[PDB]
């Protein structure tokens, strides 16, 4: 929307690029829309970067008859998940894929079927955070992550929140149906203003550190 | 990479004659143009007052 | 059109210390382009009861044409077409990511 | 003397849309003439009266 006002320094980082150099760890992974699970979804969102994927299924069988041919290694994976497969990342990889209303237009969300890299382990991660409970929260430097389910029930999910977002929250209070990241840290404090249903702050970029 | 160009005008065309029908005991002509407005690259360095 | 808009920032040094790394994140911009259209049309009969008075009715109808055109162009760069529907045309008091008007000392 | 007083509007262009039209409207402004008169009168003996001074 071109350059409306002149800061003395650039941003930091952008969300979904690797901020730190250390020890790594990603998979590749092929995208599950969310109508083919089986019990249905009751938490809803798009394949947008910089959000947590969860586990489906293996598809390397690549046949149907009696000799089958296992020429790759192959997973499948879905936005909200329940069996933890990394986040998804490094958006200078894939293409813009176009947008419904209009072509050339700014967006993170990954078509049905695509390929993306989703890291397990990673020294230093700018993602999107986001806030639960509706109240002013601080983070600071060592407080936990979590992520939305796609199981996640209507009544502990007042605040409309995306299939897979990222949550951060403080070691003594965790919101009632979420799934913990084992091992991950936020690692750069940040500040979030209260919030309300159909009105939530999508929050600041943050560095992250998943293992 | 490219110039300044804080502000311009986007014109396709300023006059075109689409053709002439002639009938029985007249006639009719059409014309057409085409524009694509202003475009503004830099507005950090424009400054406008509403007062005078 | 397209932008650039590199980003980075520095820490301190040190031997066995991380690296940090810079990226960008580039943009596009989109106008659309508007057609607009006038005609005319001359009876026999008026044409002749309009030479009476040494006036050319097929030639005016024609110059208003022409001009009607540069009417609507030139308000067209004023002001922007059906920005508030959804076309993405503006004009030069329009054009909404605009420093907003201020007021003088005096 | 006389006034042309043109009229016409642009809309936006279609393939099959109908075709919009152009007219003029012409008006005319009268003036009236006037016209004065003034005379003379010389009279025989003021006439002679006259050229003593």
């Amino acid at each position: 929307m071109f350059q409306k006002q002149v800061y003395r320094q650039y941003t930091p980082g952008f969300p979904g690029d690797l901020i730190e150099d250390g020890p790594k760890r990603a998979r590749p992974g092929r995208i599950m829309s969310l109508s083919a699970v089986n019990p249905a979804a009751t938490a809803t969102g798009p394949n947008r970067a910089s959000r947590a994927f969860g586990y489906a299924g293996d598809v390397s069988a690549l046949g149907e008859g009696q000799p089958k041919t296992i020429a790759a290694r192959a997973s499948e994976v879905v936005i909200g998940g329940a069996n933890f497969f990394g986040v998804l990342g490094h958006p200078k990889h894939y293409a813009l894929f176009g947008s419904a209303g209009d072509s050339l237009a700014p967006s993170y969300d990954l078509p049905d079927g695509a390929e993306g890299e989703f890291f397990d382990m990673a020294t230093g991660l700018v993602v999107e955070i986001f806030n639960g409970a509706a109240a002013a929260l601080d983070l600071d430097y060592g407080d936990l992550v979590a992520y939305v389910p796609n199981n996640l029930a209507t009544a502990d999910d007042a605040l409309g929140l995306p299939a897979g977002a990222l949550v951060g929250f403080k070691t003594g209070s965790m919101p009632t149906g979420l799934v913990q990241i084992p091992n991950a840290r936020i690692v750069n404090a940040i500040s979030l203003p209260a919030q309300s249903a159909g009105n939530l702050v999508a929050g600041v970029t943050i560095v992250q550190l998943t293992q | 990479t490219d110039g300044g160009s804080v502000f311009s005008q986007l014109v396709q065309s300023k006059f075109i004659t689409l053709g002439v029908e002639k009938r029985a005991k007249s006639y009719v002509e059409d014309f057409s143009n085409g524009t694509a407005g202003a475009l503004c690259k830099r507005p950090w360095a424009v400054v406008r007052y509403l007062g005078i | 059109q397209g932008i650039v808009e590199p980003a980075g920032t520095a820490v301190e040094y040190g031997d066995h210390t991380n690296i940090p790394l810079t990226s960008w994140n580039a943009n596009f911009e989109r106008r659309t382009i508007v057609r607009g259209e006038l005609g005319m049309m001359v009876g026999t009969l008026e044409e002749g009861r309009a030479s009476a008075i040494r006036l050319n009715s097929a030639e005016t109808k024609r110059q208003q044409a022409a001009i009607g055109l540069e009417t609507f162009r030139n308000a067209i760069g004023f002001y922007g077409w059906q920005s508030g529907l959804g076309n993405r045309t503006y004009g030069f008091l329009n054009d909404p990511n605009l420093p907003a008007f201020q007021t003088p000392p005096s």
